[PDB]
């Protein structure tokens, strides 16, 4: 009586993750991307509740990857000393056992083992190395271009719309894009640099609060501007400036938020406490110079809810040529320094803050920031997005004459 | 679930191990849920505890999925368990004197 | 991993009211994740009550009015936790409750049938008496 | 609603039995929307097998079974000392379904 | 032009088939020689497949029609299901979650009935 | 090759049809990169006009078909003429001055019977 | 993607055209803008080749289809001969070594009834 019947061109998603190409508008960008597209290009969808979450994105690693394309072809040191950790002359550790005597003398010499289970030595076995490469050094200039990151051939990005997105949840504002807004390449540590802001209001997030460990992103509303200049007699000094009673109406908001939501305790501010000294200084990149700014007077905001410069903030900042790669897991050398003046105005766009939850009698919580994932640096830009693959092939039972 | 045991003041190693090949984001906390060390990519912070500049981690073995923890000055107030979270391998390993 | 944990047991005098309260550890939040909540008569078969898929809680139509569901995102120091609103306590409400949850992330899944779910980990039940 | 029927009700197993149990359903469940569930005494009901022919992954390798229009068959291949357990057959096609009725398997 | 093919998701299908009817009616350096040929490379890409997804129409005997009445009948297993829910009650994501095994086994009896 | 479209124009219709069928069985430097491009950018150009136009006439029905037969009978206002007059007295250019508002309602009416 | 016309060759014919189903189901300097180009210019190229036989196809009814059924009879001279001979003792080889002259005169009619 009815049979079957096909359909083109049916609205149906996948969640597929492929390669998704760029740009907008010598190096790069010539080689890897494309020119720009007539925007506005978006479609508005009705009565969908697309399920977003930004944690568990797919864009995120080939981005990061995208950018490790970048700044190994434009920016490139002049020596680079990466790990080398490999299982000499032999591959001696074999399936598995025990005893097999390398190392102790010179690198020859013999060190029979006993396991026969195994877990490693020096699991299973690596005696590491370091590979050092000494690559050219022009005196390169450098820009983050904005990077409207379009998708290929019969695949859509989806996009949320409402201002209090919590990464998670569902979004019943979906629309949809072919290609994304203006995305620029910034590293910054402990801080956010050139991002986009919120429309309504401030917004806190994390991967799992109660677990004091995933780097709480803050993105802000009020576009808060920073000037690091260098000047003189020094070399290799330099400083930054930020409005004051800027930054008092932006800790105070982002405090309210905090105790209007996940506390209920007591705030308290401080520093890095530590490590590794790329996360200890406020580092960002601009003109070819790396600047590692010190960064403990901006955080002192002990609040109950109700003689450091107060109006004209000054970050004493020093420029660092032999620098810890986030790229990879080692150093990087570049060219000798710069003669003349960088002007290096940007906005301070948000926070990478972690906690230290406890303890009891506190009450309060001490809420030193973090940082150092740049990675996370970019779940901030690819706010809204997720891949979805088309199929456009339908069936359904009609009459159909 | 191992126990290791130090007499006092020497190094000591504590191992989580993961089978990735990347140098994943990971953490070490104590038994009270202070943090010791973290992983940020390919950095390195320290914990806001009692152990800021004796621990340590060896980092060229973050790339084999070793994740290794250093202990140095070892006397009785450090004895409590420490904990791995990588993906979800939330270990137990204790240390004594 | 779920570890879903739920409240202590208790015992009831008839025409009254509880609240039992399930917690949820290793749970994201209640968008990418629905509460669904089950009873059991001792010696009987299984008996669904009720959802909070999308935060649009709901008890079925055979067991309007008496016994609705809230249920608390995760804040600060707290794991999400789903309260049950028990009225009007008889004398054969006397049962075993459970608490599930169910993962909502892809539509294709097959876990989630427009809020009529299978459900993906479990509790372990409070037991509700009559004295 | 849409009436579920498990059969047969109780039954009693050697170790090593491949146990056969239908699930009758009272309209006919295309799109195969049931699932099953497994029950010890005591401990919490997990779910063994979503949509007819998909196995969990905490589930092991041993379970399986297939669809009948309005029956719908589980399958122990090799039943072990630690699968003794009371199952359950929830139809999740309408708003909102029932479970079937149990299957408690002696020796 | 193939972005508009998902603008009535979310709404029922009919209304989703007067759409499609709707959306298609309705639709000197080396700086030159490199921003000039991946206008055309994507341009290629999407005509071929276009042209992929229509010869894989065409074993069907549906090429070029958007709406083709084939030759295939039922198995009354497939979705028993009156024709104004069909229609009016559930869009592309219920069915396309419902009917997946059920449409292999449709594309194979479509080839088998094709060729004969 | 679609240059010979209108080499019968002037004579009747019949006659365009039997033209239309045989003369569709009838068919290192940076100037490299330079004058390379365009004669590929005017092919994919030609390509795709054809393909529109091509799915222009599937959502008719009529793709992989030059003349073939839809399913939309008359209005019997749309040039009430015997047959005779209609292919040997009247070229195209009478009758596409003639119903262009009827034209534009055919379209409309294809459509619809098109989809059902 | 045209490579694989040919695998079921030597074999008889309903073996090939099962083996056709299956196939079918089955599938920054100057160096760049000279080494990127001639792979979009065989690209267009074959697209160009294919679509061209596919109008030829489409003059006689046939677009898209691989197997299509036309309508034209016989003459009882063009190889009568058994069905089960056709399929399974002879392969192409024999019968287009057979029916050349014929094959131009089965061009020719099936023009003719593709116009009517
Ligand atoms: C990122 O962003 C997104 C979006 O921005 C976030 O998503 C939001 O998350 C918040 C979580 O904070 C959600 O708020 C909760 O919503 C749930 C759902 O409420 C619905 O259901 C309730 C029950 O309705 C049923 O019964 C009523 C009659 O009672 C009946 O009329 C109705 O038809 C149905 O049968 C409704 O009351 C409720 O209505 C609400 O919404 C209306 C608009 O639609 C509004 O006009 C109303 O005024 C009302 O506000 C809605 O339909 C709530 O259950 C939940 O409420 C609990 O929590 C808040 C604050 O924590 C508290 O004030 C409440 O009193 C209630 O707290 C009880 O439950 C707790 C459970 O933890 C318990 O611990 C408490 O002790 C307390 O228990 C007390 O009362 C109960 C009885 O209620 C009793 O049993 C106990 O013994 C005890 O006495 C919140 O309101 C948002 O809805 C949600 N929004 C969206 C769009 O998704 C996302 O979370 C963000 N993510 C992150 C990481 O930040
Ligand atoms: C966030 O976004 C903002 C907005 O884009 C970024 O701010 C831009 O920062 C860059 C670099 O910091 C800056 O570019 C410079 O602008 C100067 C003033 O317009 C120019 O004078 C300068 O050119 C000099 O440097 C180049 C590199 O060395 C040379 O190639 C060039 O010839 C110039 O060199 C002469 O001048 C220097 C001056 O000391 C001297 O030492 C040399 O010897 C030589 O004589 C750059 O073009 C942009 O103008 C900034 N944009 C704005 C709007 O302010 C910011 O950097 C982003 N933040 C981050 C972290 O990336
Ligand atoms: C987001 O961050 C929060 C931070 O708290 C994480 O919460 C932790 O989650 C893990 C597992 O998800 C919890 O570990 C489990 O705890 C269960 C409850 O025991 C606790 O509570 C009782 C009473 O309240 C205490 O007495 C006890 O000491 C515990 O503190 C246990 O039942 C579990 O044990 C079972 O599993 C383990 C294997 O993991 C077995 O070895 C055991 O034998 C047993 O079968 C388990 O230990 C942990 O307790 C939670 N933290 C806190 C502080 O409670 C979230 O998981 C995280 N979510 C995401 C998505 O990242
Ligand atoms: C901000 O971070 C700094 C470290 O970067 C914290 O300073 C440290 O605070 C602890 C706790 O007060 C100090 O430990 C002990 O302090 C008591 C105070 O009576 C003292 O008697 C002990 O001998 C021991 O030192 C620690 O010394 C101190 N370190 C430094 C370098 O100052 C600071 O507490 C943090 N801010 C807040 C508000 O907590
Ligand atoms: C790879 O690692 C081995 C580890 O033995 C290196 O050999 C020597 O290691 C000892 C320490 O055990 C050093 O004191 C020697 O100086 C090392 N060799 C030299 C240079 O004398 C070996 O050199 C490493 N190879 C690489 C990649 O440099
Ligand atoms: C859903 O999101 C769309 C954007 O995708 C919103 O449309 C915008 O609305 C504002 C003010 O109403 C206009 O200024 C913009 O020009 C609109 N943009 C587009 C692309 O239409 C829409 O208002 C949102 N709707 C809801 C209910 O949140
Ligand atoms: C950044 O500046 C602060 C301000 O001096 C330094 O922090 C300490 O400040 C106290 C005064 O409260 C001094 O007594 C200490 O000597 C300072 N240093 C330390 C290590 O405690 C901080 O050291 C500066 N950081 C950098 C990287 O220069
Ligand atoms: C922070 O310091 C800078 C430098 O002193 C201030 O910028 C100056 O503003 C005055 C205002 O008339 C100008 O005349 C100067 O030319 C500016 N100098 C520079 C280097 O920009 C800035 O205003 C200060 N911020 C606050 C809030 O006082
Ligand atoms: C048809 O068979 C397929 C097997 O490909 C089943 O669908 C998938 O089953 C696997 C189990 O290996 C699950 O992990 C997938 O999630 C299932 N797919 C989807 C989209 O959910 C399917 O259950 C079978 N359908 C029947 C028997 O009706
Ligand atoms: C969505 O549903 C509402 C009512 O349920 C209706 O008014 C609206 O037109 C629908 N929108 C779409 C795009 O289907
Ligand atoms: C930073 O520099 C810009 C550029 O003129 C200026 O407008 C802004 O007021 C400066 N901010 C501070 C705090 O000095
Ligand atoms: C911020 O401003 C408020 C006035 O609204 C004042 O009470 C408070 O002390 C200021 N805090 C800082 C850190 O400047
Ligand atoms: C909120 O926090 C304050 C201070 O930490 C506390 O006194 C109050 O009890 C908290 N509110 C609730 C509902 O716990
Ligand atoms: C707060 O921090 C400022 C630095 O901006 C410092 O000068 C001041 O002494 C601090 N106040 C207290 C009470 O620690
Ligand atoms: C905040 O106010 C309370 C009284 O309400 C007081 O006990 C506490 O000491 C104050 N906080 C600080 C840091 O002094
Ligand atoms: C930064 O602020 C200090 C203190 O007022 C001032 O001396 C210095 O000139 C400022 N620098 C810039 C670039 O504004
Ligand atoms: C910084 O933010 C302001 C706020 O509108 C904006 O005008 C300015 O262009 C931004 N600077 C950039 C993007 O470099
Ligand atoms: C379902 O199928 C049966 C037989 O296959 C038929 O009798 C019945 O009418 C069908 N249901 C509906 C609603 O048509
Ligand atoms: C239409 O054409 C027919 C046939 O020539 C003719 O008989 C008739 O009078 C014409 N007019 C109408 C109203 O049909
Ligand atoms: C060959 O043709 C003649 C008439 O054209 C017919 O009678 C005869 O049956 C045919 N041969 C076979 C084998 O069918």
């Amino acid at each position: 009586k009815k049979w079957v019947t096909v359909y083109y061109g049916v609205p149906v998603w996948k969640e597929a993750t492929t390669t998704l190409f760029c740009a907008s508008d010598n190096v790069w960008a010539t080689h890897a991307c494309v020119p720009t597209d007539p925007n506005p290009q978006e479609i508005v969808l009705g009565n969908v509740t697309e399920n977003f979450n930004m944690w568990k994105n797919n864009m995120v690693e080939q981005m990061h990857e995208d950018i490790i394309s970048l700044w190994d072809q434009s920016l490139k040191p002049c020596v680079k000393l990466t790990p080398l950790c490999v299982t000499e002359k032999m591959e001696t550790g074999e399936m598995k056992n025990c005893s097999f005597n390398v190392t102790t003398s010179i690198r020859d010499k013999i060190k029979k083992e006993y396991a026969l289970f195994y877990k490693l030595d020096v699991y299973r076995l690596i005696n590491c190395n370091t590979s050092v490469i000494t690559q050219a050094c022009p005196k390169v200039s450098f820009e983050p271009i904005p990077i409207h990151y379009c998708a290929p051939a019969g695949f859509a990005i989806l996009k949320c719309n409402s201002k209090t997105f919590n990464g998670s949840g569902p979004c019943t504002n979906v629309s949809t894009v072919q290609c994304t807004h203006g995305i620029r390449p910034v590293v910054s540590t402990q801080l956010l640099l050139n991002g986009s802001l919120a429309e309504e209001e401030i917004v806190i997030r994390s991967e799992n609060i109660t677990d004091n460990a995933k780097t709480i992103i803050v993105q802000l509303n009020e576009a808060v501007e920073i000037n690091c200049t260098r000047p003189n007699g020094n070399i290799r000094q330099a400083h930054c400036n930020i409005s004051k009673a800027r930054w008092n109406e932006t800790l105070g908001q982002i405090v309210a938020k905090l105790e209007e939501q996940f506390p209920n305790k007591t705030i308290i501010f401080n520093h890095s406490s530590g490590g590794d000294p790329e996360i200890v200084t406020h580092s960002f990149n601009c003109g070819g110079e790396f600047f590692y700014c010190n960064t403990t007077p901006l955080f002192n905001s002990t609040w109950n809810n109700t003689t450091g410069g107060e109006q004209n903030i000054t970050l004493q900042c020093r420029i660092k040529q032999i620098i810890n790669m986030w790229q990879g897991v080692g150093k990087a050398m570049y060219a000798p320094p710069i003669r003349g003046q960088i002007r290096c105005s940007s906005n301070i766009t948000g926070l990478l803050l972690t906690r230290d939850g406890g303890r009891d009698q506190n009450g309060t919580e001490t809420f030193r920031p973090g940082g150092g994932n740049m990675r996370d640096n970019w779940r901030s830009e690819l706010y809204k997005y997720k891949v979805v693959k088309i199929e456009p092939l339908g069936i359904a039972p009609t009459a159909c004459k | 679930k191992k126990v290791v045991l130090g007499k006092k003041g020497d190094t000591v190693e504590l191992t989580c191990t993961a089978s990735q090949k990347k140098s994943i984001q990971f953490h070490w906390k104590n038994s009270n849920q202070i943090k010791i060390l973290g992983n940020q990519g390919s950095f390195l912070t320290k914990g806001p505890s009692k152990l800021n500049d004796r621990a340590d981690s060896r980092r060229s073995l973050w790339d084999q999925g070793n994740f290794p923890l250093i202990i140095k000055n070892l006397k009785i107030e450090d004895s409590d368990t420490y904990i791995c979270e990588v993906e979800d391998q939330k270990e137990e390993v204790q240390l004594l004197v | 991993q779920i570890h879903l944990v739920q409240s202590g047991t208790e015992v009831k005098k008839p025409g009254s009211s509880v609240t039992v309260s399930c917690k949820a550890y290793g749970v994201n939040t209640f968008g990418l994740y629905a509460v669904n909540w089950v009873r059991q008569a001792p010696g009987q078969s299984l008996e669904y009550i009720g959802q909070i898929w999308r935060w649009k809680s709901s008890a079925s139509h055979h067991f309007r009015g008496r016994v609705l569901i809230s249920a608390v995102d995760l804040t600060g120091s707290s794991p999400p936790i789903s309260s049950l609103e028990i009225k009007n306590l008889t004398s054969d409400d006397t049962a075993v409750y459970f608490c599930t949850t169910t993962s909502t992330y892809d539509k294709w899944s097959g876990l989630h049938h427009d809020g009529v779910m299978a459900f993906s980990s479990w509790g372990q039940g409070t037991l509700i008496s009559v004295s | 609603d849409i009436q579920m029927t498990q059969s047969p009700s109780t039954l009693s197993a050697s170790i090593g039995d491949t146990v056969r149990i239908s699930c009758r359903a009272s309209q006919s469940i295309t799109g195969n929307w049931v699932a099953w569930y497994q029950q010890r005494p005591g401990k919490a009901p997990r779910l063994l097998i979503y949509r007819g022919a998909a196995l969990l992954g905490g589930v092991p390798s041993r379970f399986s079974g297939s669809a009948a229009g309005t029956d719908f068959t589980l399958t122990i291949g090799n039943l072990q000392a630690e699968d003794f357990g009371t199952f359950y057959c929830q139809q999740y096609d309408t708003y909102p379904g029932t479970f079937g009725q149990g299957t408690k398997v002696e020796v | 032009f193939i972005l508009g093919f998902l603008g009535a998701a979310g709404s029922t299908m009919g209304a989703a088939s007067m759409a499609l009817t709707v959306q298609a009616r309705l639709l000197h350096m080396l700086q030159l020689t490199v921003w000039g040929i991946k206008q055309l490379q994507a341009r290629v890409l999407a005509v071929e497949r276009y042209l992929r997804d229509q010869q894989l129409l065409g074993i069907w005997g549906c090429s070029g029609k958007i709406i083709c009445c084939t030759n295939v009948p039922w198995n009354d297993s497939w979705s028993n299901k009156t024709i104004n829910e069909i229609w009016d009650n559930m869009t592309w994501m219920q069915w396309e979650k419902e009917i997946d095994n059920y449409t292999q086994h449709i594309y194979t009896l479509l080839e088998v009935s094709q060729i004969q």
